[PDB]
């Protein structure tokens, strides 16, 4: 019976649009797109294994 | 919150630098989990805990 | 009888091509040709020795 | 997965840089081998185990 079964909940947003004044702090990524313009359509998720 | 990433380039620099990673780029955005449970990262053979 | 041989089957990718919005994750690699169209024809593999 | 390489280039920025390295270049990828066997790679005087 101390085998005990423990629950919880996770949550996370897809889609999001972040304000037009925009910045970075990353000095190494350099994604190709239009800076401006792009926005989020999909999410990535790392699996339990 | 949970581990979700709009790109796979957030997701990268996440796995391969761990402090410094952008938190958020121009347009996406990344957010590290926060759950009772820790859980070892393994992506090729780099492993983030 | 203890000296033994273990099996495995060693998996292997050639050819590939990556979606259009390409990005990268490191500065230090410099190449002359133009980013949106590469191509690998080839695959370079470690050998035993 | 074995070690599958693109370009000469990019393994050599592996050997050179075993945390930071980029696994995605912009057409270019690397695919580092997971298996039980653990080889240590000798190119030059650097070494990656």
């Amino acid at each position: 019976p101390l085998n005990r079964r423990m629950q919880y909940s996770y949550y996370f947003p897809v889609g999001l649009f972040m304000p037009n004044p925009k910045y970075t702090t990353s000095a190494a990524i350099k994604m190709l797109d239009n800076p401006t313009q792009q926005l989020p359509v999909e999410a990535w998720i790392v699996n339990k294994n | 919150p949970a581990l979700s990433a709009s790109s796979r380039a957030l997701i990268d620099e996440f796995m391969s630098v761990k402090q410094t990673h952008a938190p958020i780029h121009y347009g996406h955005y990344i957010i590290e989990e926060v759950a009772p449970v820790r859980r070892i990262l393994k992506f090729g053979n780099k492993v983030v805990f």
